[PDB]
């Protein structure tokens, strides 16, 4: 829930599947790129 | 660069090149449409210094770099007290004042492109 | 306990409150573009296109605190403080300008 970048994402995504929890992995994961999106947007309507 | 005389018909190979210069009379819009075409062109040197307030006043700054602003063509232009082609090689600056139209029609500019409502720039054209 | 609680209370209309006025005295910091907004001119200045910088600039700070306010806090109190404070300040903004 903190990394910007891929490799500990991509990396402690398929650690969390190695515990075997990978459903709430998966939720965690967008949500990770839902917060990433979402702060992509804070970057500038200047004109539509 | 001298002899002001009208532009020779050379009747016709670089004419288009010369229309694209009129974007006659014999150099001074035939070349300055190159320095001024050269200085906008080279003046593009944004593309990298984007994503701020660049955007902002930077651009007022482009406004005061204008066709250098015109006086430094209309010093040595208002200073010249000739009779070679006076008044015909300001008919390349009635003409070059189409050229100022041009650069006030040089006007997709900035800011990406808006607001586009305005653009003018006839300050130094007056 | 009802000291205790109501003095809780106290420190949050306190917060809160400040909160509003944060946002409200950004706009009215805000308004100040239009001082100077360099002659803003007389009877033309054709053109005229746009569009008065540190109002973009109002804009985009604005947005940005209402983006991180939603982030953080709930969301009742920030419809509120936000709500009043700006259309309020938005108004009497142009009243004073």
């Amino acid at each position: 829930l903190s990394s910007n970048e891929i490799v500990h994402l991509k990396s402690g995504t398929e650690n969390m599947i190695k515990l075997g929890l990978p459903e709430q992995a998966l939720d965690l994961f967008l949500q990770n790129r839902s917060n990433f999106i979402q702060d992509l947007i804070l970057q500038i309507v200047d004109n539509p | 660069d001298d002899d002001f005389m009208p532009l020779s018909i050379n009747d016709k190979t670089l004419y288009e090149k010369v229309l694209k210069i009129c974007w006659l009379y014999p150099m001074t819009c035939t070349l300055a449409k190159k320095t001024y075409s050269k200085i906008t062109a080279f003046l593009s040197i944004f593309y990298r210094h984007e994503l701020h307030t660049l955007n902002n006043i930077l651009v007022k700054t482009m406004d005061d770099i204008f066709n250098d602003i015109v006086n430094k063509k209309i010093r040595s232009k208002l200073e010249s007290t000739s009779r070679e082609e006076i008044a015909q090689i300001l008919v390349n600056l009635d003409y070059f004042i189409i050229a100022a139209k041009e650069f006030s029609n040089f006007m997709t500019r900035e800011n990406i492109l808006q607001n586009p409502d305005m653009e003018i720039r006839l300050s130094s054209i007056k | 306990k009802f000291d205790e609680t109501i003095d809780g209370f106290k420190t949050l209309k306190f917060k809160l409150i400040t909160i509003l006025r944060f946002n409200i005295r950004a706009l009215c910091i805000y308004d100040i573009g239009s001082f100077f907004q360099n002659t803003k001119i007389w009877n033309m200045d054709v053109g005229s296109i746009e569009l008065d910088q540190n109002i973009a600039s109002l804009i985009s700070e604005l947005r940005r605190t209402e983006s991180k306010l939603k982030q953080q806090l709930p969301e009742k109190e920030k419809n509120s403080i936000f709500i009043g404070l700006d259309i309020v300040n938005n108004y009497a903004l142009i009243k004073g300008a």
